[PDB]
RNA sequence: UGAAAUUUUAGUACCUGUGAAGAUGCAGGUUACCCGCGACAGGACGGAAAGACCCCAUGGAGCUUUACUGUAGUUUGAUAU
RNA sequence: GGUGUAGUGGUAGGAGAGCGUUCUAAGGGCGUUGAAGGUCGAUCGUGAGGACGGCUGGAGCGCUUAGAAGUGAGAAUGCCG
RNA sequence: GGUAGCGGAGAAAUUCCAAACGAACUUGGAGAUAGCUGGUUCUCUCCGAAAUAGCUUUAGGGCUAGCCUCGGAAUUGAGAA
RNA sequence: GUAGCGGCGAGCGAAACGGGAAGAGCCCAAACCAACAAGCUUGUUGGGGUUGUAGGACUCCGAUAUGGUAGUCUGUUAGUAUAGUUGAAGGAUUUGGAAAAUUCCGCUAAAGAGGGUGAAAGCCCCGUAGACGAAAUGCUGACAACACCUAGGAGGAUCCUGAGUACGGCGGAACACGAGAAAUUCCGUCGGAAUCCGCGGGGACCAUCCCGCAAGGCUAAAUACUCCCUAGUGACCGAUAGUGAACCAGUACCGUGAGGGAAAGGUGAAAAGCACCCCGGAAGGGGAGUGAAAUAGAUCCUGAAACCGUGUGCCUACAACAAGUCAAAGCUCGUUAAUGAGUGAUGGCGUGCCUUUUGUAGAAUGAACCGGCGAGUUACGAUUGCAUGCGAGGUUAAGUCGAAGAGACGGAGCCGCAGCGAAAGCGAGUCUGAAUAGGGCGAAUGAGUAUGUAGUCGUAGACCCGAAACCAUGUGAUCUA
């Protein structure tokens, strides 16, 4: 049968034009007293999958 | 050609030839044969058919 | 070629590689498995993407946007692709479909400056870019929207 | 007349020591001509049973309750007849 | 192909190159003047393995190239004899 | 002759229900599942580990990293002594 | 594997558009009219009518045609199924028991598919190509016959167009959609409409617009499967294989019963299956015969290993042995003729194989021995390497024709050529931001795609064997309570 694509990844994922990943980033949902505001404006951005995660995870992307 | 019927009934018990139409020829026909005997219009048919 | 001397192009086919059978081969016994474990065994191994427990990456991550229901995508093209016509040309979706450069429109053809035009022409497509246009023009032609 | 459990192959000694720390088989020494029969049961950690004790498995099953979630029954009300 | 230098223990495991088995295609062969199979021999190759001769045997079988695998056993208290 | 397994029967022992009853026997779901034990068959050549860190209802399992192997790219040559 | 669903986990997972196979549309209820009977309506029968660019009734006109059928043991006809007939061409030579094999000359082919015949046959036989054939019964198609459907235009004043229905509440269920914002569809319960200025749907809901007309029914083809029958096919099995069953197999056997369930093929070309004689009670042998062969004698082709036994070339009764290896006198023998073979006094060294382990000769595990069988495979996807074709392009899928082939057509569709953003959107840029700032992701800085093959992974039993168990049908009180 076809390989099914992992729905979680997918809606918390994006692939990027070089073939990366871009995500979310942890610890931006509440508590944010619990953080100074460098934190938090740090953590506004985006960022890429870390290569030994990416290589644990992609087959559950090819077909995204 | 294809209509060529006595031909290809005389031909096809020898033990040595294969007839086959110039429509519906194969490469593993041609190969498997060391030689090819066709006919003109076959030829011609060939040649629009590739 | 003939029949009895037939040969593959010279790294074209392989020969399988055969576990289980003997020990001098490199594979026998455990077959390339190891010794033990849950990777061991028949059927063996976890699901993918999962960490023994500690909490996946996608768990740790937030899922993010949602997905238009009225979105609309643009077959592009560029004017590189443009300058394979004619000067005087009357490009269209319909005449690029046939070019064979454009042959799924999507929602329509946007024309992007991403190359240099050269030819002047009559350019008809759903959308066009502030520079793409300004290119088409200062090319002498000319762009209309369908 | 005629089995069986067992059985890696065995030309299958003792002492001290060594060794996965308790050796017929290894080291040193000692003893011992070859093959049996009738008896004994020290050893072959002897045979029989993939230990039941103990621990482990995000195993099973039976049982209990103020564990959780359900539920048959029982009861109460609305409503239809 | 030659010279030189260096290197060539190895479990898990990775890479490469090969042997052998059955079958398919093509080509080229072998067989009651004895095939396969069995057995014996003091034979050849670096290895898996390959020949050759004697005897037994009595009808199918190699070889080269390529292709496909129910393709290689010594262990599973494996199953059957 | 009657009582049949989500059951029956029980002067009550988890006692009997066709020589193993804390839930009979047979068939099917079914090749249940087994992070566990056992087994896994030809050859040679090159290279060759680990038994550690982090996290884990995790501890004899697993994931990433570390250590091995094969291919590739590039360097103001960045490695070792 | 998208949109979505999902302790938003594990997983589940569409539909429309587009491309194809096949194609077919029709009947009522109601209004209205007539007949009949009863009790002006009220039931039966007939006529009428079947719809959404609203239709029908009804009222006018004009037509009494035109076409069709998804009807019939109605006939006629053609074909076909169930037996069959015909169907070319070789003799010698050598070996051999036997010729098809060898050699020499020939012959046939619309037949050189295959099978059998004393070994391997185009020309010996059965067949094959081809030609031909049906008294009888089926089946199919056509023809006719019968049968049944088939009307156009115009007006709306009124009438009809499916009621305990649609819908709503509550509780469930099906829709990929698990109540969620929830459409749509179905069930149970209760409430409960409108009706052409009407009604339903377009994913809560309202308005506009668009599309359609429920609560009645029927309908061939394309699709699914094979217990069977016929004709074939296989890089399918070849007697531990292949169906459990090649053989008197669901048999023997086991169980009270459900149920479980085997083993077992081969003489020879032809029985020519050993007349007769001898030992023996027979069995079984030895002759004599058959046969090419009887060590092919019915336990019968071949006849391996374990295991047993006979004969003997060498060694062995002072020796402590994982049984070998290295060295070696003596004796024996003469081979794929090799700086040979067998045996071996004696001397040196030396604790099996496998599994599992930090570590095993291990007093840890497994194997009594021999033989056979016995474990990473395939399908569909993902990704990487290698290879081929093409190349800013690559490529067809279903499907039609075709030998179960190749191949041709089929461009719908898929990947690539533009990215960025949650999105509107912009675009070699874009997002964040007040910013022409910075920064992120991209372009400059270009190769992909189809297929083959291999490695690995995913869904599948997924390398093989193994639970205690769980669940759903059944069979058991001939033991025992
Ligand atoms: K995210
Ligand atoms: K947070
Ligand atoms: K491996
Ligand atoms: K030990
Ligand atoms: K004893
Ligand atoms: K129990
Ligand atoms: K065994
Ligand atoms: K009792
Ligand atoms: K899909
Ligand atoms: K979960
Ligand atoms: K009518
Ligand atoms: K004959
Ligand atoms: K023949
Ligand atoms: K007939
Ligand atoms: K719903
Ligand atoms: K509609
Ligand atoms: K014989
Ligand atoms: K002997
Ligand atoms: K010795
Ligand atoms: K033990
Ligand atoms: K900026
Ligand atoms: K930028
Ligand atoms: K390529
Ligand atoms: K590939
Ligand atoms: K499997
Ligand atoms: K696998
Ligand atoms: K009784
Ligand atoms: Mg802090
Ligand atoms: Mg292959
Ligand atoms: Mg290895
Ligand atoms: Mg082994
Ligand atoms: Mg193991
Ligand atoms: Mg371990
Ligand atoms: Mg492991
Ligand atoms: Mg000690
Ligand atoms: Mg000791
Ligand atoms: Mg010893
Ligand atoms: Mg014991
Ligand atoms: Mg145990
Ligand atoms: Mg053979
Ligand atoms: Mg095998
Ligand atoms: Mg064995
Ligand atoms: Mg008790
Ligand atoms: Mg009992
Ligand atoms: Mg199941
Ligand atoms: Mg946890
Ligand atoms: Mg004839
Ligand atoms: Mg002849
Ligand atoms: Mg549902
Ligand atoms: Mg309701
Ligand atoms: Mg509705
Ligand atoms: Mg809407
Ligand atoms: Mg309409
Ligand atoms: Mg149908
Ligand atoms: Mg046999
Ligand atoms: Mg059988
Ligand atoms: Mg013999
Ligand atoms: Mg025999
Ligand atoms: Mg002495
Ligand atoms: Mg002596
Ligand atoms: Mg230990
Ligand atoms: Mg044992
Ligand atoms: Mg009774």
């Amino acid at each position: 049968p076809k390989q099914k694509t992992h729905r979680g990844l997918a809606k918390r994922v994006k692939r990027t034009g070089g073939g990366g990943l871009k995500r979310g980033r942890a610890f931006t949902s509440h508590r944010f007293h619990g953080k100074t505001k460098k934190q938090r404006r740090q953590l506004r951005k985006a960022s890429m999958v870390a290569k030994g995660d990416y290589k644990r995870i992609r087959q559950q992307l090819a077909r995204m | 050609e294809n209509g060529n019927d006595f031909a290809a009934l005389s031909a096809r018990n020898l033990p040595n030839v294969s007839v086959v139409t110039s429509d519906n020829v194969s490469v593993l026909d041609v190969v498997s044969a060391n030689k090819v005997l066709a006919t003109q219009t076959a030829l011609t048919q060939i040649e629009e058919v590739l | 070629m003939k029949l009895h001397e037939l040969k593959p192009a010279e790294g074209s086919r392989q020969v399988r590689n055969r576990v289980g059978r003997g020990t001098s081969s490199g594979n026998g016994k455990t077959a390339g498995r190891g010794q033990k474990g849950q990777k061991a065994r028949s059927g063996g191994g976890v699901r993918l993407g999962f960490e023994g427990g500690q909490t996946p990456l996608f768990r740790r991550l937030p899922k993010r946007g949602f997905t238009n229901i009225n979105r609309k995508d643009y077959a592009v093209v560029n004017l590189d692709t443009l300058n394979r016509f004619e000067d005087g040309t009357e490009v269209t979706p319909v005449v690029l479909k046939e070019a064979g450069i454009v042959k799924n429109e999507k929602a329509g053809i946007k024309v992007l400056a991403d190359g240099e035009l050269t030819k002047k022409l009559t350019v008809k497509a759903a959308k066009f870019s502030k520079s793409a246009q300004e290119a088409i023009e200062a090319a002498g032609g000319s762009i209309e929207v369908i």
